[PDB]
């Protein structure tokens, strides 16, 4: 279960919190008007995180404190609302047995027995807060008949625990005060139990065959990994809006709208066309791109095989409906021997489309696409940028 | 005011020379000389009312009862040419080198041989009537009152006597003679308004609040005194003017009081009383529609409660209106506290009820809490502050009721009037009081935050709380600050805001609606032996449950025992694996 | 004969040792060394309603496809992010969907055994699902397809643990593949033009290659460490690479056939969920577990970012074909269009 | 100065300081006093009677006569014809004038003159020098000459009378010279005089300066000492003026103000109050020694504590009311009371309340009513004294019965309410142990506090009837007692009723 993870890495850290030799030290404070033991101030626990863990920003080191002191690991011994404000207030840790990681489930009987407990120990006042008496409310009007044993119950564990000391009977109702906030919440702070549903849940031969395309399976060196991602960057690392933005224009953050509207332009800029120059395949994804080097492989009457690919791409797009219709017709206008537009095929790659043209399938031209995809990719696009068209066009 | 009466017959520039000096009313004169007005003086001329008038009656009795031995003497041959004329001159002219109030005398006898002596200026002029005639008629000064000189035109003196007695001569003695002298008393200060004294009255001071004021000035003529009015402004002759109200001391008879508005009080009053009938009438609505969804869910009489109360606790702000007095200020606490109780209590009270009901509910439904258990828990309070007003209360009707102490009472802000009631430390503790209840009802709709529940009234409810704890506090501060810096109107304000303020809010908020060691071995020995022990006990417990447990039927629970037992079973074989 | 065997296993060790003698970096770091990247978002798309688990870009450069796991496919335009299409499917967990050349049909399933196929174009304004015709179908959970190139022949693969070609209309059946035995997940075309192959491999923890002109498995790896979620040509037509849950990515050629070089690191420890490259060649992508993406050297080894945008976790993962952009699949409810 | 002066004339001071017959009747003076010194400092008529002023009117008038007559041109010294009629009608008339003038004389020589003394009505009249005539003091003078009260003798014994003479010189007449001396005495006898005076005739009140003095003198019967009465102001009368013992006017005799005490008695009554607390004390910590067996759970240690800590919170009023009555002793009375009422009586009655439910949470009641108590005192407190201290009531009081004083603490409206908390914070509990009537335990524990209950509301129902009945004619002895009394039955009773059985 994954939470259980995450309780138990702060369960780490509360460990090393209340760490013999290190930690921080549950003082006992006097005061005019009485004398407090075994509390401290949110400034030490804020100081014990900035050394222990190192962590810069102070807003930051107070935020995990704020999570973590809302989920029942020390609490404001005079709040309901479970937060940690660094200044001098007094908290406390809290009980094994009223850990969060313990399963712990309350239910609604029990919520009375706490509230007849709670009300039923000073009769000086309602000692309480107005969502409390407001819970209270309903359970009586909605609990009828089951009442008795829950007083009984509750002014029974109210003389079990007065019996023993003074600031023991202060320890033990503060802690099994506060570990009932932080399972029924405030109206207003964030519950922090709940979980999302998705987490509410030849034999040696082929094992040889493995180790065998494990060896077969072409790896290169990290280093060459390294340079092909800080290169890949770098070549649009210029780019990045977020790092160094070409134009600060950002219609985000300077209120404009000039630069997606230049990206609607059809006319190139001269980012566009020097970011064109890298690879054929980018060239194809602008749509730019795809009409000039149409255009220049048109009026070199060489406009046929990027028809071609052009024609496969918008065949994988329609559905199972027409996949026949055009496979059929492809092959009578292309890879048909006998029609104009004449797409050139070795052995196998005829071989492979003559056998798999009866049956449309939605990766029909698989090899003869690589064979011409590699073709174009190795002479046309290099002619391109190297072209008159390209300079004068990347010039301005 | 027989005096002005009397002198109303002046002659010429009369009071020109008895209310003032007579010097163009002496020059302006053409008549006969010394006009005496003998005995129209206050009394007569018979009286005791200075110093220098008991000298020359000392200098006259004695000269008289020195003659009357003299003139009875023996070997009286009566020298008459030989040298007794020097006795006789050396007398009457030294008793004016004695006598101060010395104008003019005679001695005119024969025992006419007059010695008529006048100090002209230091030389006695001498020289040789009617009174001479009274004299044979009748011993006595025949002295006049006030008369003037005899210049041939009425007289250019004032006040002046005519004191006369007789040379008596002597088979006894016999009247012979006249020895007389004329002082002018037209050096004598004098009062019109006087207690005792010539024309001593009061001529146009009514002395009911007036207060005469006789003072020496120039000397004998009438203003001789100063009237006053008394504790009213002069209207300006000098006559009192109390002040607009008891605002003693009359400088102005002008108001020391902001005068305050119609055209706010009346609408204030119009309104409130509105808001008191939408009260009254809420309560006849929810008596109409005693049939829903929610009233069921927060009972009748609660919301009857909570209306009647705070109607009540609308009457601050008809009080002010009327005046303050005793009887207001005691009212109004009365009606607050009640208020204020019957309010925010039953509403903290039933959320109380909320909790309870939970648990219980959460436990066995068999109605913890009922609507019946919330007015018991209302009327301890109630109680509690009635004894409250009774103490503070009783304070004020047995103590300071008429005693020492007051309500109605004013300040002032710069110099200018406003009466109100006013405090002490006892509202202090009051508000203290009602800011800790909210507080412990806060806390209440603090906790009570989570619940699943139909309306969500919590909101409503604990924001009323909030709110008027807030405004609570603040009124009570500025008030209780602001003993001295508050007329009427501004204060009026201020009750005007808090009660319309809580009052409509916590009558909407809740009415208006309802029409919408850290470780791993250790800690898993731990947790799991924690979890082992449950599972026993449980099973223990459940063991006892069998018959205890009688709720439910016998095969199901045939069925729960035999799946708890299985279980539990299964997890002990699992602990032990 | 065993010897023998094994003899003939030390001899390709031999071959090997001669062709590597140096190893591919070890050659590698001699290229100059890349610099920064600065990419992130540059759109979104916002209609789905749950998860998203798939995905595709046209030729046209421009559009968009993504299937759900609820039932409703999408067709977007991410230039313009507005829909100019919809569908529904029957069924849940629509597990894969593709795009024609052309930009004429789409086929989408799994979970449902029938992989349906629909006429794209603007024909009838009724439906997109409406003119549903089964071409093919298995017993059981389909996982992927790739409209191979001529727009009337579509592959497919479910648990069965065997594959073929299922015309268009007919639904009849071309040939069989039938070397496995468990869930295959896999499937990618071959970019040459010169002899039309293809991969499956799956929860065997295996990889195997099939030649369509017959149906023979010629080719055959194993080295995840659990089960396999997805690969991808390098686009020279030469080699490919991958990731699982392992975490740990690899990639493998074709004409030394040999592993070349491992992709790991310990921080990451999720799942790995897709990969895909870059036009150049030069970059590496993955859609992770842990929800970031990672773009790695292809070269050098080194990790060059981490670009985290999803929620949730990838799903599966592509990058436009003129060059100039990538898109993700994750858990998170959406898509983007990661420049 | 004037006391050592009074040893001047013998035979006399029965004329001056009796003013009597001994230095009168029978006393042979031979020879007239002498008030050159005898007086005040003078008086000069500036401390006058009227009659110096009608005295010196007829003299002046005489005197200015003869002046002006003498000053007559030609001075004949006619004496011969009449002139001698003239002179001796003149003093006739002189002497005829006043009726005090006992003799008078006057000479005229630019050794005989003329003379004149009342006889019983005419006056005794003849050309002889007589009466006063100084022409030997005249030639020293070489204004008028003031003279001396006297003595009617010169060798002989001194007869009725003191005469103090009135005398000039007769200016001479174009100079003048002394040609005569005329001069009368009246009885400087008959002339009332002022000891106390602020001026008068040397006016010494040598009989009450300060001691609480004052003098309300004898003001007119004549020449006479011994006539300035002095008043005793406040204070006892035993020529003696006394203070009081205390303030406390009204002393008639010297006697004192307040109330016999008891000491002896009282010092045992104290003692037995710390005894009690001593057993209060004591008791809690036999309690904190002697916590494990029954006793302990049943009945809180903590609760027990709580109650003895009320009683001795609470036994202080005793304590208290031995000592004086000051104002800040009044607030701690009612600071004890209600502390040691409410924190014993809330557990006692919670206690009842928890046995009730358990029949079918303690301090978050008891706090409560802590609260509302300590509330209390400080309001009253504040309104007491930021407003009462000063202004208008008084609180420690000097009341007295009849005869005596005595000081107190004195109540307000407010107790009387508060007693009247006891009862109903009591009778609470009493509804409680009545219907809660047959409710078992090995204990017949809510007998023993129901006991209680009653007991206390009866009886402190009493205590504060019987202190706020008559407090007004209460010594400060019989009240003790009362507290003493009260206390001790209902509380030791209330202590012992929960102590006794958990032992034995």
């Amino acid at each position: 279960s994954p939470n259980m993870l995450v309780y138990r890495k702060m369960e780490d850290v509360i460990a090393r919190m209340q760490d013999e030799k290190n930690g921080i030290p549950i003082r006992t404070v006097k005061s005019f008007l009485s004398k407090i033991p075994s509390v401290f101030s949110g400034s030490d626990i804020v100081q014990w995180l900035i050394k222990n863990l190192t962590i810069e920003d102070p807003v930051e080191a107070l935020h995990l404190g704020t999570l973590m002191a809302a989920h029942g690991y020390f609490f404001p011994i005079s709040d309901h609302v479970l937060t940690l404000k660094d200044d001098g207030t007094f908290y406390r840790f809290q009980t094994p047995y009223f850990w969060p990681s313990n399963c712990w489930e309350p239910e609604n009987t029990d919520y009375a027995v706490y509230l007849c407990k709670r009300t039923m120990q000073n009769k000086a006042r309602l000692e309480l807060a107005d969502y409390e008496a407001e819970s209270l409310a309903r359970l009586q009007r909605a609990f009828a008949r089951k009442w008795e044993f829950i007083f009984m119950q509750a002014e029974a564990q109210a003389k079990v625990d007065k019996k023993r000391d003074k600031i023991e009977r202060k320890i033990l109702d503060s802690q099994e005060r506060a570990f009932w906030d932080v399972h029924r919440p405030v109206p207003g702070c964030v519950n922090t139990t709940e979980v999302d549903i998705k987490k509410s849940s030849d034999e040696l031969q082929q094992q040889i065959k493995y180790w065998q395309i494990q060896l077969d399976r072409h790896r290169l060196k990290m280093s060459k990994v390294a340079d092909s991602l800080l290169s890949y960057t770098e070549q649009y690392l210029e780019y990045d809006p977020f790092l160094l933005p070409p134009d600060p224009s950002n219609p985000w953050l300077s209120d404009d709208t000039t630069f997606w509207e230049l990206e609607a332009s059809k006319e190139p800029s001269q980012q566009r066309v020097k970011r064109w120059g890298f690879g054929m395949d980018e060239a194809l994804k602008d749509p730019v791109g795809r009409e000039q080097f149409l255009k220049f492989l048109e009026s070199e009457f060489s406009s046929e095989n990027l028809r071609f690919w052009l024609a496969v791409e918008d065949l994988k797009k329609r559905p199972i409906k027409e996949v026949p219709s055009r496979v059929q017709e492809i092959w009578q206008e292309f890879l048909a021997p006998g029609a104009p537009s004449a797409i050139n095929l070795d052995s196998k790659s005829y071989d492979k489309t003559t056998q798999n043209v009866k049956e449309p399938g939605r990766y029909t031209f698989e090899d003869a696409q690589e064979h011409i995809y590699k073709l174009m990719k190795s002479d046309s696009y290099p002619r391109f940028i190297r072209s008159s068209a390209y300079q004068e066009l990347l010039q301005a | 005011l027989a005096q002005k009466l009397a002198e109303e017959v002046p002659m010429d520039v009369a009071s020109y020379l008895y209310t003032g000096d007579s010097h163009q009313l002496k020059r302006a004169n053409c008549s006969g000389r010394y006009e005496l007005a003998g005995l129209p003086g206050k009394w007569p001329a018979l009286a005791s009312a200075h110093p220098s008038l008991h000298r020359a009656l000392d200098t006259l009795t004695h000269a008289t009862n020195f003659l009357n031995v003299m003139l009875q003497s023996n070997k009286s041959r009566e020298q008459n040419l030989q040298d007794d004329l020097d006795w006789y001159q050396a007398l009457v002219w030294s008793l004016l080198e004695g006598e101060p109030s010395i104008s003019r005398a005679a001695i005119t006898f024969s025992t006419q041989v007059f010695l008529q002596a006048t100090r002209e200026e230091s030389r006695i002029l001498l020289q040789d009537p009617h009174l001479a005639n009274a004299t044979l008629e009748t011993s006595h000064f025949k002295w006049s009152p006030p008369y003037l000189e005899c210049e041939n035109g009425s007289y250019k003196p004032g006040w002046l006597v005519t004191l006369s007695s007789a040379i008596y001569g002597l088979l006894v003695p016999e009247f012979r003679g006249v020895m007389k002298v004329d002082i002018n008393l037209q050096k004598v200060d004098i009062d019109q308004c006087s207690s005792d004294g010539w024309f001593s009255g009061t001529h146009k001071c009514h002395l009911n609040n007036s207060e005469c004021m006789p003072i020496k000035g120039l000397g004998f003529v009438l203003g001789a005194y100063e009237c006053i009015c008394k504790a009213g402004f002069y209207h300006p002759a000098y006559v009192c003017l109390p002040c607009r109200e008891g605002c003693p001391f009359c400088a102005d008879d002008s108001p020391c009081f902001v005068q305050e508005d119609k055209y706010l009080r009346l609408a204030i009053i119009s309104f409130q009383a509105l808001c008191m009938l939408l009260d009254f009438v809420s309560m006849l609505v929810v008596y109409h529609f005693r049939k829903a969804k929610s009233i069921r869910a927060s009972g009748l009489i609660l919301l009857e409660t909570i209306l009647f109360g705070s109607l009540l606790l609308y009457f601050p702000v008809v009080i002010l209106y009327f005046e303050p007095s005793t009887f207001r200020c005691i009212l109004l606490r009365w009606a607050r506290l009640l208020g204020f109780a019957t309010v925010y209590g039953t509403v903290t009270l039933k959320l109380h009820r909320v909790l309870k009901v939970f648990l219980s509910r959460t436990a066995q439904r068999i109605p913890y809490m009922t609507g019946g258990r919330v007015m018991r828990m209302l009327a301890v309070i109630l109680l509690v502050v009635f004894w409250f007003l009774i103490g503070w209360t009783s304070s004020v009707c047995q103590n300071l009721e008429k005693q020492i102490s007051l309500i109605g009472q004013g300040k002032t802000s710069d110099h200018l009037i406003f009466n109100m009631c006013l405090i002490d430390r006892w509202d202090y503790m009051t508000a203290v009081a009602e800011f800790l209840f909210l507080l412990w009802g806060v806390y209440l709709c603090y906790a009570v935050r989570t619940v699943p529940s139909a309306f969500h009234e919590p909101r409503y409810m604990a924001v009323a709380v909030h709110n008027e704890l807030i405004i609570s506090a603040i009124f009570h501060t500025i008030r209780f600050v602001l003993a001295s810096r508050l007329q009427s109107d501004w204060m009026l304000m201020l009750y005007f805001a808090h009660t319309h303020l809580t009052v409509t809010v916590t009558i909407g908020l809740l009415l208006i609606p309802k029409f919408s060691a850290w470780s791993e071995h250790s800690l898993d020995p731990e947790d799991i032996r924690d979890e082992l022990k449950k599972l026993y006990a449980q099973l223990e417990i459940y063991k006892r449950k069998k018959m205890i447990t009688n709720n439910p039927h016998l095969q199901k629970k045939r069925c729960s025992k035999k799946g708890l037992g299985r279980s539990i079973m299964r997890r002990i074989t699992e602990i032990p694996e | 004969l065993k010897s023998e065997a094994e003899s003939l296993k030390g001899k390709l060790e031999e071959e090997r040792a001669k062709l590597h003698d140096v190893e591919l970096h070890q050659v590698a770091e001699r290229v100059e060394a890349l610099g920064q990247f600065v990419m992130k978002t540059r759109r979104t798309l916002k209609g789905h309603g749950n998860k998203v688990l798939c995905m595709d870009w046209c030729k046209d450069k421009r559009r968009i496809v993504s299937s759900s796991q609820d039932g409703k496919v999408i067709v977007w335009d991410s230039f313009t992010t507005n829909k100019e299409h919809a569908v529904t499917m029957p069924c849940t967990w629509v597990m894969a969907c593709a795009y024609a050349p052309s930009g004429c049909a789409i086929a989408c399933g799994g979970l449902d055994n029938k992989c349906s196929v629909y006429p794209l174009t603007f024909d009838k304004n009724e439906n997109m699902a409406a003119k549903k015709k089964s071409v093919a179908m298995h017993t059981n959970y389909l996982s992927a397809c790739s409209f191979t190139n001529s727009d009337m022949q579509i592959l497919t693969a479910s648990g069965d643990g065997t594959c073929a070609l299922w015309d268009v209309e007919s639904g009849q059946l071309l040939q069989s593949f039938h070397g496995h035995g468990a869930d295959v997940l896999c499937l990618d075309l071959a970019p040459s033009e010169t002899g039309n192959t293809f991969v499956s491999g799956g929860c065997d923890k295996k990889a195997m290659v099939w030649d369509m002109r017959s149906g023979q498995c010629v080719q055959a790896f194993e080295t995840h460490e659990s089960d396999i979620n997805s690969v991808r040509y390098y686009p020279s037509g030469d080699a490919f690479a991958s990731g699982s849950d392992d975490a740990t990515c690899r990639l493998y050629d074709l004409r030394a056939d040999r592993e070349v070089a491992i992709y790991s690191k310990e921080s990451i420890i999720f799942g790995a969920s897709s990969v895909d490259f870059s036009l150049s060649g030069r970059l590496l992508f993955a859609g992770y577990n842990d929800y970031t993406i990672n773009v790695w050297d292809v070269l050098k080894g080194s990790r060059v970012s981490i670009l985290f945008g999803h929620e949730n976790r990838v799903s599966t993962l592509r990058v436009s074909p003129d060059g100039t952009a990538f898109c993700s699949g994750s858990w998170d409810h959406t898509l983007r269009v990661w420049a």
